[PDB]
RNA sequence: AAUAGGGUGAAGCCAGAGGAAACUCUGGUGGAGGCUCGUAGCGGUUCUGACGUGCAAAUCGAUCGUCGAAUUUGGGUAUAGG
RNA sequence: UAACGAGAUUCCCACUGUCCCUAUCUACUAUCUAGCGAAACCACAGCCAAGGGAACGGGCUUGGCAGAAUCAGCGGGGAAAG
RNA sequence: AUAACUGGCUUGUGGCAGUCAAGCGUUCAUAGCGACAUUGCUUUUUGAUUCUUCGAUGUCGGCUCUUCCUAUCAUACCGAAGCAGAAUUCGGUAAGCGUUGGAUUGUUCACCCACUAAUAGGGAACGUGAGCUGGGUUUAGACCGUCGUGAGACAGGUUAGUUUUACCCUACUGAUGAAUGUUAUCGCAAUAGUAAUUGAACUUAGUACGAGAGGAACCGUUCAUUCAGAUAAUUGGUUUUUGCGGCUGUCUGAUCAGGCAACGCCGCGAAGCUACCAUCUGCUGGAUUAUGGCUGAACGCCUCUAAGUCAGAAUCCAUGCUAGAACG
């Protein structure tokens, strides 16, 4: 629910972020991203406001070894929004959250890219800082 | 057998050969469609590129996320002094094709533009059109005739008009001539107004307006012999290849026996003719104006130009046409803007401009200051200052 | 349109110009350009860094 | 006839500490080994690199094995086509 | 089975243009010039489509067509060369 | 004269498609199927044969890239239903346009994970090795198991094993060019090519439909995927600007200023080049296919069809874009 301009591509498949929320998940693998269409040889890839599936490398063993969808909330990739700024993050990071966008954990921990929290407003009630 | 797996097609089959331009002055294909009750106008322009800017608007398109708020957009200049008028043509609709059936010029032309019918013009007597100066003599009833038949005969109407090049910072002096068609009322109509602005000025003001959306024909950056990888897009070969890696693997199967027209093959990249459309024009600056960087908001007494000038062009000092994006060419290329083919009633099409901001800071380096008056505040006196 | 400081230099900021950093703490630098940038992430003391603001105002120089 | 410079630190030897004894523990010294890192040297793993009508009928470059012995090597000498 | 291994194999950390997905730079070539100057190979040669044919033609039959002389690349064909 | 590839005949076998209509489908042969039979097509399987090649056509697979077929997976438009809606199934015109990222295996094949509108099937000497690679097979080294007295065998397992040449002709991609009095400028347009693609969100609307559960669509708006063509504002990358600064060793007696370290090293670094790693741009008319119709006979009724005619698909031809016939 929401139409977000097109970001540079921060996370391939195969990148593992940090995650930012009290799930007491500690990494975050991505495997695919939501919406990726077909081309030969490109690999998938997500930018801040993706949903993505995932598992958990590092964390507690329930929530590890299986597939989940996670939302990145912030890159350390370069960006350009469309008043022109280039920004990025120290980091990139994600919060595990429903097929439908709802978080499971409730708390994040550091800033959230305002293209995130615009387009998924469960991420913004639980965000603090909203760059 | 078939590929493993498909993939779409490497570049376009739309624009080849992949060849130099016939000639360095882009050329419009096709000018708009005439509609008689419309008034006289010109339909294109010919300016030249000096460089490219950027500025800050507030966008209008509600429903956008950037919606009344500010966005910060690449703009080009186009240097676009004046075009004189200096001949008109005839063409007649046969089954054939068009045909020109015949040229009239004015009595006086410019050595700019008498300079573009010599390729050695310092070695000259500088005889052209002297002859046909003195075809002018005390009534030029030979010449009222010639007018006359194209009125009697013509169904389109093109004016001969050349740039004033020695308005622009560009060492070349020849002049750039081009037939500009005349849309608008009828062939005699469009014959009456050629012959009254015989040797007159025409400026961008007359051709294009604020908010439009124009064309622009020209050549594009030459890039000399190229591979397939960069003049084609195609995938690199493994790094462990034998021979090398910047190539496609298969150029054909066994049969046909022969390589075929869709192969993708190393040759000249860059320099082709490229009509780009839908450039909105966001502001027609005046060159008597020393406000040409100043908006409604920005009161800086401030021309177009950056500090030290457009970086290999120099200053924009004549009038100018600010286009939205980039167009193809290079700096000084000579660009062809031609109005519009359709009628665009989109929103991105009828939006008005209202500029809030131009970039005037240096273009040869991380420039920081707008203004010399803003550094000389911000860095105080200097040595050299005294 | 406002004109923003560059957290190392002090310079002014143009609308497009330079990038924006947020550093982990959620606090948010800008930079002018790749010097300071560079600067910055190699972790330079602009007060000792001769050419920038808040070292010639460290110095007391054009005040 | 030839084989930089380091590391490790075996026997043997000297001294101290702890105890009734049995003895144990510690600090030095010493300079062993078909030991080890690594030059010269000998070899030739990988790039399946270069070259591949070559500089060369086997070479070139990087990388690599080994480098005090079952080591490397000159000359003399012996063994000759079932 | 400790130790050892340019032996074969799997996983993990670090690392990276291996890759997403490519871009840029340097020297030597290639290029052009003066001088010097080979070789493989060669029935004759050299545009396609279909047909028939030793059943996949440069030549034959029927069509498409077809305008001197050429340069850098290239690797579809010459069922190319060895 | 004769096997192991390709190709050729054949098409048993493999694959695909018909017709008949006993039954299935609460009733009901034919919405969707369809036994017993029977007629075909294909050469993407495998056989049969041995026609070409043994003075050699480089024999697996993958990577890369182009094109073609349609027996259509998706996308456009439609007809049918055991089609209320949503979903789905059967079918028509349609190849314009797309058809993916990975774990294991040398694999073709397979099998899972995941995204997606979809992850359709094939051909081009089982496309493609003077394009690559060389994991497999299939020289010579070695090990094992079974077999053999043995030398040795295995279509069984395992490990290591040189992949050569284009400068010729043609073809493709670009680049010049004699002559059609000379030279110059501006043009026309025959012919050839062509380009865009798909999704999501908001609204319609919790509306139509439905007892409820559930639950659409057209007009419109904002974005996005894949592709295409440019461009260098900005940001990033690149650095022989060896531009500026810094650092080690050594050399010029010291200083200043320099040389060398097979660009000595490091930070920044303009300009240039360049990135869905950046930004911009990607048009509107006509004629049709399937199909649904009008008037209207044949056949005093009926009938979209016979004469005539309307609308109508991602189709076709133009508009637009690229080249410009080097003998227009
Ligand atoms: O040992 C030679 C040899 C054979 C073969 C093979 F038959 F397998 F293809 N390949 C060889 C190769 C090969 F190319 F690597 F396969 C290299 C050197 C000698 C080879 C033989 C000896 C008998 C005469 C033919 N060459
Ligand atoms: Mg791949
Ligand atoms: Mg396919
Ligand atoms: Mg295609
Ligand atoms: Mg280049
Ligand atoms: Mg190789
Ligand atoms: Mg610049
Ligand atoms: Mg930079
Ligand atoms: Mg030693
Ligand atoms: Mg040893
Ligand atoms: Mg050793
Ligand atoms: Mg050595
Ligand atoms: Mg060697
Ligand atoms: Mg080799
Ligand atoms: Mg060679
Ligand atoms: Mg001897
Ligand atoms: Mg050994
Ligand atoms: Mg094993
Ligand atoms: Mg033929
Ligand atoms: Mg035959
Ligand atoms: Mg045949
Ligand atoms: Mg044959
Ligand atoms: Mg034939
Ligand atoms: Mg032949
Ligand atoms: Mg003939
Ligand atoms: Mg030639
Ligand atoms: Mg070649
Ligand atoms: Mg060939
Ligand atoms: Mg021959
Ligand atoms: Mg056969
Ligand atoms: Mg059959
Ligand atoms: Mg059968
Ligand atoms: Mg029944
Ligand atoms: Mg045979
Ligand atoms: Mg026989
Ligand atoms: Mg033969
Ligand atoms: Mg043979
Ligand atoms: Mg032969
Ligand atoms: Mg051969
Ligand atoms: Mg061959
Ligand atoms: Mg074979
Ligand atoms: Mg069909
Ligand atoms: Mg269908
Ligand atoms: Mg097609
Ligand atoms: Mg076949
Ligand atoms: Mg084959
Ligand atoms: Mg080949
Ligand atoms: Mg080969
Ligand atoms: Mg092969
Ligand atoms: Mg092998
Ligand atoms: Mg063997
Ligand atoms: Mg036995
Ligand atoms: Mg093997
Ligand atoms: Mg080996
Ligand atoms: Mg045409
Ligand atoms: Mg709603
Ligand atoms: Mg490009
Ligand atoms: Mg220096
Ligand atoms: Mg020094
Ligand atoms: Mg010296
Ligand atoms: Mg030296
Ligand atoms: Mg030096
Ligand atoms: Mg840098
Ligand atoms: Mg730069
Ligand atoms: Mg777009
Ligand atoms: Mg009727
Ligand atoms: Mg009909
Ligand atoms: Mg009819
Ligand atoms: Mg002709
Ligand atoms: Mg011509």
């Amino acid at each position: 629910s929401g139409n977000k301009f097109r970001m540079s591509l921060a996370l391939p498949v195969g990148a593992v972020m940090n995650c930012a929320d009290n799930s007491g998940a500690r990494n975050l693998y991505v495997l695919a991203v939501k919406g990726t269409g077909a081309r030969l040889n490109r690999l998938p890839a997500a930018a801040a406001g993706d949903m993505v599936m995932a598992t958990v490398k590092k964390g507690k063993p329930e929530l590890r070894k299986k597939v989940m969808p996670a939302i990145v909330i912030r890159q350390s990739k370069p960006w350009r929004r469309r008043d022109g700024v280039y920004l990025y993050f120290e980091d990139n990071a994600g919060v595990i959250v429903n097929p439908k966008g709802e978080m499971k954990g409730s708390a994040i921990t550091g800033p959230v890219a305002k293209e995130c929290a615009d387009l998924w407003p469960r991420i913004a009630s639980n965000s603090g800082v909203v760059v | 057998s078939h590929r493993k797996y498909e993939a779409p097609r490497h570049g376009s089959l739309g624009f080849l050969p992949r060849k130099r331009a016939a000639k360095q002055r882009g050329r419009v294909k096709s000018f708009p469609k005439d509609v008689k009750s419309k008034p006289v106008a010109l339909t294109a322009f010919l300016g030249y590129k000096a460089g490219m800017t950027t500025i800050v608007r507030d966008l209008d398109r509600p429903g956008s996320k950037m919606h009344k708020r500010e966005v910060v957009e690449a703009a080009t200049v186009v240097d676009t002094p004046p075009m004189v008028v200096v001949g008109v043509v005839g063409y007649v609709e046969t089954p054939r094709g068009l045909r020109s059936l015949t040229t009239v010029w004015a009595e006086h032309l410019s050595e700019e533009v008498r300079r573009r019918f010599y390729k050695n013009w310092y070695k000259s007597k500088k005889k052209a059109f002297t002859k046909y100066s003195g075809k002018y003599a005390t009534d030029a009833k030979q010449v009222e005739t010639e007018l006359a038949r194209i009125k009697k005969y013509a169904s389109v109407v093109r004016v001969l008009a050349h740039t004033q090049i020695k308005k622009t910072p560009l060492s070349q002096k020849k002049a750039h001539l081009a037939e500009i068609q005349i849309n608008g009322g009828s062939v005699s109509d469009k014959v009456d107004w050629a012959k009254e602005h015989f040797e007159k000025e025409v400026s961008v003001d007359s051709v294009f307006e604020q908010d439009e959306m124009i064309d622009v024909i020209a050549v594009t950056k030459g890039h000399g012999f190229e591979g397939v990888t960069h003049r084609w897009g195609t995938k690199k070969l493994p790094r462990k290849t034998h021979r090398g890696l910047r190539k496609v693997a298969c150029i054909g199967a066994w049969h046909p026996a022969n390589v075929n027209w869709t192969v993708a093959r190393a040759g000249q990249n860059g320099y082709h003719h490229r009509t780009s459309i839908n450039h909105k024009v966001y502001r027609v600056g005046k060159g008597t104006d020393e406000a040409n960087g100043a908006t409604e908001f920005d009161r800086t007494k401030k021309t177009i130009n950056p500090m030290g000038g457009f970086v290999r062009y120099g200053n924009v000092n004549n009038d100018f046409v600010l286009l939205k994006g980039s167009i193809p060419g290079v700096k000084k290329r000579v660009v062809t803007l031609r109005k519009s083919l359709y009628v665009d009633t989109s929103r991105r099409a009828v939006e008005k401009v209202n500029l809030k901001w131009i970039d005037t800071a240096s273009r040869f380096g991380k420039g920081r200051f707008q203004t010399p008056a803003e550094k000389h505040a911000f860095m105080g006196t200097l040595k050299k200052d005294l | 349109m406002k004109i923003e400081v560059d957290s190392f230099s002090g310079s002014k900021i143009y609308p497009g110009r330079g990038t924006l950093f947020v550093r982990g703490d959620s606090k948010i630098f800008r930079f002018q350009s790749s010097k300071s940038a560079s600067l910055f992430q190699q972790r330079k003391n602009p007060r000792r860094i001769s050419w920038t603001v808040l070292y010639r105002r460290h110095h007391k120089k054009g005040i």
